[PDB]
């Protein structure tokens, strides 16, 4: 041309999450805090340079630990080393170009007593284990010695035909980075006398960047120029495992030459994609942390029915609805395993009461450990004990019956208070008291505080599963059964039944399917979602395996949501219901 | 026996794979490895198939910082290309190949499995891909896992369009399919 | 119309309940000591003793250790002691005679120095605090010192008037046992002083046996002899606080005297209702045992079920069915929990795999914290936390899939009998697994250990559940549940990789176990229904709509799991035609004929 | 006020309690002591009042071993019952803690032997002694109804015995404990 000779960097680092693992075994096993110093080795396969890389792929495995694992044929073993840190200001503060001149002067050093020993590689970390992050920087110490040193080039088609034989040389001779011509022409090991007289030096480039060799070539020049002072022209080999082999006419240049300790420039730092000199920092949690890793494989549990079988199905609104949940009986506990199965994150119970001796077998959060311990609050621990990313909260809070003179004006007005705060910060509420006298104040406030109510209730042998919507009856506004009725459908709702176990699993599981049908966009002209139906009512009895759907428009003079029960409310507060509380023949009045 | 089934024998997958790593020699067999958890119906040494970094440029779909703050000042004064390494395993419970991959991004760091299922195609994504970790190391690395459940079935269809040397360089054909955006070194 | 003085016990022991409660409350089995000896105080009340009772209660509670404590009116306070044995041979092997000598020794020691401190009680205690059984004996010191001597005594009937003042006396002066007339007739406190010459001492007695005194009258002569050697003849007022006070005229004699080193003549361990001289043991642990008192509470849950409402259900052949659960996924989690409510106490878990990442969400016997564990032996622990008292086991063992080429014939030839043991061995069979090449073999082996089988499979919004055998019924693979048909949706039904939604799993369990519960009741005078209700063969359910369809499909000739001709060939060839069938299940259709039809 | 409700003020009670204390000396209220559950709305010494050992000669519904030998050298029953005041239906409530011949404690299903049939199935229940701090197991009777029962009895051709009325509606509960 001619041209200054310029360079591509040596190597791409490529690190897999073992070497992120075997890094973390090795640090949790030691307490003293001390930077640290260990021998790393990587394999590099020459023949494999993805086209879309500049240089060799460097990859770091919790294998580059365990001194030399092996090898396979036709690759070239590289010595390197990581220094850990175990205070980010350590790693931070490092001067870095210091850093990588020191690890180049080694390098001399070996490089002066073997030409094929002067090339290695250099690790800085900081490993976060808690956060699952770890910082890092590849640095190989390329250097120009003297600095003041260049290299003139032009091109050498000529010297074409040697090409193989070097491809071939290298392969075989695998610690070998350099090689040289002997009088006839052929390939030898670099000896100073001989390339001396010869002049030609090959070198084993890890490079794949048209006419630009790997910047490990400044190494072996300096070590070249060294044992062979006087040496000013030679002809320069670039030898690659593909056809992209080039030849040099190269001349020793020199720039501010001083004169007799010769100085040092090293370069060698790898850079990230932005083309920028910084360090690297992942954070590998998704591919590490086993919560993180379980919260995926949940949600993507979730998403395969939507792929699968729904594909119009909105998974998310499901996952963001903030459900209240109005009791932790036998009820709480299934509609709540039923509603983490769906990907609900944000559950808050309310339960005034303890966990008892039968409990264990019917409510399923609770082991017989837990006997004697509020429930609310140990349901909400049960649940973040299965999937510990649940914002599960519990709430010990008592919930006045209806027809009952008070017990405590101000404790429990501070109840009101608190229950109806906890209706307003949440988006579903699910009545799963025990009877229907605990159940009148929560439909009151949620009707309300407008919000949509799953009702579930149940018999000896039957279930009501309701909801009250955003005009649709509440619970209240039509009598739940006849009079008339069998005297286990009468069993509805009261508070001193016991229930077939079966009847609280089937009410749970349809309650929260309600709920998520319910969710979902309404399609035009019928009450149909992407789930299914979205019935007002269902109604179920195990004695002969049999399901009711029905429904029930808003009462006038319903005693809940009646419109001048709603006016007495806004209007006289509590006040208002401490009265209804106590004197039920006063709210038939109200609501007429 | 093979091209009637669509399914080979241990001793079968040694020799289609044998092949394979003579004819594409980017393909080897793992080494004798103490993290390797070994299985004794193959060799130690013909355990399952690696490929390395094979590129894809583009994806299946067309084809409190602070730690930014802090790399913006230790520094010193197209992408995502990504890299995907193929494994190939065999399963005993069908008796068929089965692939995982495990992918980098353009600076060389692991991907997350969200960004793994970017470059499976649709098809094959939301009904045949799991998440799973290599099942021959035992300190064990994520990837994503495709996935029988089917296949010959799927090989033998490509069976009914000549030896059992070639077995894997076919699988292989299918295979590209499912991940249509990786390079084809194979 | 003279005898010689008898006497009844002093004291009928009553232990409560807070009195073991308070010992364990010590820990004391925590504590490397042999024995350990505390001071007891009761209050007696003399003014309550039983009709049925011959002497006043002596009622031992956790408040017995409190020493002083808040005191009733007139009530009489008894010091005492209970020596407890951490080693029950020490307990065993203790003198009885010799260790009431040295409480009596005491009493004595005390007497001469205050004639009302000569009175006591000792418990003698062993507790096994794990089985809550205490075993323990009352001893009441009762001494006649010297042993020579004994008291002849003949009815004093002029004496009456007396008994009101003393019975007022001893009320107010309630730590007082003895009382004395002085020269006036006055009731005074005893004084050897003054009894020397007056010769009249009443008794506080605590026995209602008609005409015999408290044993307790023998520590208080005998005080008063030592203090009054000369005196021979008195009278003795045994007062009690109802109408049985008594008078009589005592004269001290002597059986075989001693010369001019007293000895003493003790008893009073207290007899069992038998009437012998033994302690009580006593088991507490339906009142103490936490786990008998939740054992209790549930089964009295499930009794209230049967009283209050259906009065001729069998709780009973429910609790003792031996149920294999056949998977330990979504469906086996459920069912498991719904039998335990039911009171079903042996249920046996079986499946190959591991608690994965995605698993707790779903399946309700797993945490977050125990992912990579086993799945069956996991489950099994599972129901033990939630009920300990249950006979909950599992067994990791995998169940050949049909149409699969076999990966290892003997630890799958020792899979098979292993599954077909575990069949035999249990009343209920709930097959739980994925899909439905898993139910082929347990179907058949369930079949011909002629067992009662549940089947529950689910599809995404839909689910099947059907009984097999004990009319002829027919088994799942009698007939296609589903035809190639149907919907998308429902094909999914007892396929495996089929995502479900959550609520399915749940109702496919609850009504699995109804449906087993109701199918031990006995059934009705020619109908199909129970005390439960109906027995379906089939129920089928869909959740987009909200519905249950019951449905019986009869028995089929050709049947791959029920045909003769494949209980036939099984009955013979066993393993073998299993085998066979499983890799090659052309084969299996050829049997059954089949292929004959086709 | 009462006779037409059915029920009591804690003044009330305290009330017939003395008079009941009074009339049959037998009953008592209980002493101050430190495992006592106290409530703020009744003094510390009328909380509960309480009757020990009440011979049960008959059940309701018709009116180691080697050791023991080697260490020698049906039955009657015995009832402590007692009476406490529930706040939530605001009448007395009962609990009943009984001895065997031997003076040791009954089983919880043993005592069920001498509650009256239709009682027994609809009406009655284990329970800790709600009063007592660490507590002990009894047999209690809801108070569900009551009074429904007490108002019926009542109305029978003055407050201080409503006492007096209920033992005997008690009575008609456990039929086999002895009563005067
Ligand atoms: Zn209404
Ligand atoms: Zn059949």
């Amino acid at each position: 041309s001619e041209r200054v000779l310029s360079y591509a960097p040596a190597f791409k680092s490529f690190l897999d999450t073992s070497f992120f693992q075997e890094l973390s075994r090795l640090k949790l096993d030691v307490l003293k805090l001390d930077s640290t110093c260990q021998p790393l080795t990587v394999n590099l396969d020459l023949h494999n340079i993805p086209k879309s890389a500049d240089q060799v792929p460097l990859f770091l495995t919790n294998r580059s630990f365990e001194k030399h694992n092996n090898k396979r044929t036709n690759e070239v073993p590289l010595q390197g080393s990581i220094f850990n840190f175990n205070v980010l200001d350590e790693f931070k503060n490092l001067d870095k170009q210091l850093f990588l001149h020191q690890r180049a002067l080694e390098c001399w050093e070996d490089g002066i007593k073997d030409i094929n020993k002067c090339v290695s590689f250099v690790i800085i970390s900081f490993a976060d284990l808690k956060k699952y992050r770890f910082y890092y920087w590849l640095g190989v110490p390329c250097f120009q010695r003297p600095s003041s040193t260049v290299l003139h080039v032009r091109p050498e088609p000529s010297l074409k035909g040697l090409f193989s034989k070097c491809q071939k040389w290298f392969d075989v001779n695998y610690s070998k980075w350099v090689c040289i011509l002997d009088a006839d022409d052929e390939i030898v090991n670099y000896d100073k006398c001989i390339i001396r007289k010869t002049k030609v030096l090959a070198i084993r480039d890890t490079s794949t960047m048209e006419n630009v060799p790997s910047a490990l070539t400044k190494n072996f020049l300096s070590v070249l120029q060294y044992d062979v002072p006087d040496l000013i022209d030679f002809k320069l080999l670039i030898i690659r495992q593909n056809e992209g082999s080039f030849a040099l006419n190269a001349t020793f240049a020199s720039i501010d030459p001083q004169s007799s300790n010769p100085d040092m420039k090293v370069s060698g730092w790898e850079r990230n994609v932005q083309g920028k000199l910084a360090p690297r920092v992942v954070d590998l949690s998704s591919l590490l942390d086993p919560l993180k890793i379980a919260d995926q494989s949940v949600d993507l549990n979730l998403k395969l029915m939507k792929w699968r079988i729904l594909p119009d199905l909105n998974l998310d609104i499901i996952k963001n609805t903030k459900v209240l949940l109005l009791g932790a009986g036998t009820l709480g506990c299934y509609v709540s395993r039923a509603l983490i199965a769906w990907g609900v994150r944000k559950i808050t119970f309310v339960d005034n009461g303890t966990v008892s001796y039968s409990n264990p077998v019917r409510q399923a959060l609770y082991n017989f450990e837990d006997c004697g311990k509020p429930k609310a609050e140990l349901a909400a621990a049960s649940l973040k004990r299965i999937f510990p990313l649940m914002d599960a909260t519990g709430v010990k809070l008592s919930i006045p019956m209806i027809g009952h003179k008070l017990v405590n004006e101000e404790a429990q007005h501070k109840d009101f208070d608190r229950l109806r705060a906890l209706i307003k910060e949440h988006d579903i509420i699910f009545l799963l008291v025990d009877s229907r006298e605990s159940r009148w104040l929560p439909s009151l406030l949620s009707n309300i505080e407008n919000k949509t109510v799953i009702n579930a209730a149940l018999g000896f042998d039957s279930y009501l599963v309701m909801r009250h919507g955003n005009q649709l009856g509440c619970y209240f506004c039509h009598d739940v059964v006849a009079p008339t009725d069998s005297l286990t459908d009468r069993t509805l709702d009261q508070m001193c039944t016991v229930t077939r176990p079966g009847v609280a699993m089937m009410a749970s599981s349809l309650a929260v399917e309600l709920m998520t049908s319910l969710l979902q966009t309404k399609y035009s002209g019928s009450e149909t979602t992407v789930l299914g139906d979205i019935p007002h009512q269902i109604r179920g009895f195990l004695h002969n395996f049999s399901i009711l759907k029905l429904e029930t428009p808003a009462y006038e003079h319903c005693p809940a949501c009646s419109p001048k029960v709603i006016e007495a409310f806004t209007d006289l507060g509590w006040e208002f219901v401490k009265k209804a509380l106590e004197h039920p023949l006063y709210l038939e009045e109200i609501s007429g | 026996t093979f091209l009637t089934t669509g399914q080979i024998t241990p001793e079968e997958f040694v020799q289609a794979g044998d092949y394979l790593a003579h004819m594409f020699p980017t393909w080897k067999w793992n080494e004798e490895s103490s993290d390797i958890s070994y299985r004794d119906f193959l060799p130690k040494n013909k355990q399952f198939l690696i490929i390395r970094k094979v590129p894809a440029d583009k994806r299946a779909e067309q084809a409190i910082d602070d730690i930014d703050e802090l790399i913006q000042d230790m520094e010193i004064k197209m992408a995502q290309e990504r890299y995907y390494d193929l494994y190939i395993a065999y399963s005993t419970s069908y008796r068929v190949p089965k692939m995982y991959i495990v992918g980098f991004n353009s600076n060389g760091s692991p991907l997350s499995p969200e960004q793994m299922f970017e470059d499976i195609s649709a098809d094959y994504r939301t009904k045949t891909a799991t998440i799973e970790k290599l099942p021959f190391y035992k300190n064990s690395v994520l990837s994503v896992s495709i996935h029988p459940c089917k296949h010959a079935n799927v090989m033998k269809i490509l069976l009914d369009k000549l030896r059992v040397d070639q077995y894997l360089i076919v699988f292989l054909k299918f295979i590209t399919s499912v991940t249509p955006s990786i390079q084809h070194d194979y």
